[PDB]
């Protein structure tokens, strides 16, 4: 079978990029032992080591999708994956507000509409499991308590 | 007032700023700096929270009962439909 290839975007400390960017535009295999990457078993943490170097990574949510596309004669661009996820090396706090392009900063706060985004389901899911071991339920309006 | 061609010059010209704006918008370079005010909806319409005592039989011989109350009047909507949906799925 074909599995679809899952594309992210690392983003390095400016000199730590300039060093990869150097190493990546060389084309040796120099790199591959030079550039490693551990991910978690959280699966939002890593480290990304430069050099065996070792820099603390958070793969986050971007909030806009971007898609690679493909080309041979610069005309026909054809789609090859869907990029959501960013691995930013140096729950809430794996949502990226901004966008990668300068014109879209916190795209989410201001450029966004909030009809809203998604966890009150999967709460709902526990909720009905806890349910079914019930006799007797006592439920309420409730007011200022 | 003139329909005809007031009601088609308008909606002409206010498609065509929407235009300029959104590929000025996308065309920008400038550099924005690092949630913007929404309405708070109240805990439903009716401001009210959903609580459930529950009885259940521990190991051995026991009888405890649970009240538990979900404030999350998401999680509401989705346990209430169901109850409604199995009360007529009888």
């Amino acid at each position: 079978p074909h599995e679809l290839e899952s594309q992210f975007i690392l983003r390095l400390p400016p000199e730590y990029a300039s060093t990869v960017r150097r190493a990546v535009q060389s084309g040796h295999v120099n790199l591959k032992d030079r550039l490693t990457i551990e991910l978690h078993p959280d699966g939002r943490h890593g480290i990304v080591r430069v050099d065996r170097v070792p820099l603390a990574s958070k793969l986050v949510d971007l909030p806009c999708v971007m898609e690679s596309l493909k080309t041979i004669d610069k005309k026909t661009f054809y789609k090859t994956a869907d990029i959501c996820q960013m691995l930013v090396s140096t729950e809430k706090k794996f949502i990226w507000n901004h966008g990668i392009t300068l014109p879209l900063k916190n795209v989410r706060k201001r450029r966004f509409r909030k009809t809203a985004k998604k966890d009150v389901e999967k709460e709902v899911k526990r909720l009905l499991s806890t349910d079914a071991e019930a006799v007797s339920t006592r439920w309420e309006i409730i007011a200022e308590d | 007032r003139f329909s005809v061609a007031e009601h088609q010059e308008r909606y002409k010209e206010e498609c065509q700023r929407i235009f300029d704006l959104q590929n000025k918008v996308l065309s920008s370079t400038e550099v924005l700096s690092t949630t913007a005010s929404v309405t708070s909806l109240n805990s439903s319409a009716t401001g009210r929270c959903l609580k459930i005592y529950r009885t259940f039989r521990d190991e051995e011989g026991k009888e405890y009962v649970r009240c538990e109350t979900v404030r999350k009047p998401a999680v509401i909507d989705a346990y209430v439909r169901i109850r409604t949906t199995k009360d007529e799925e009888f």
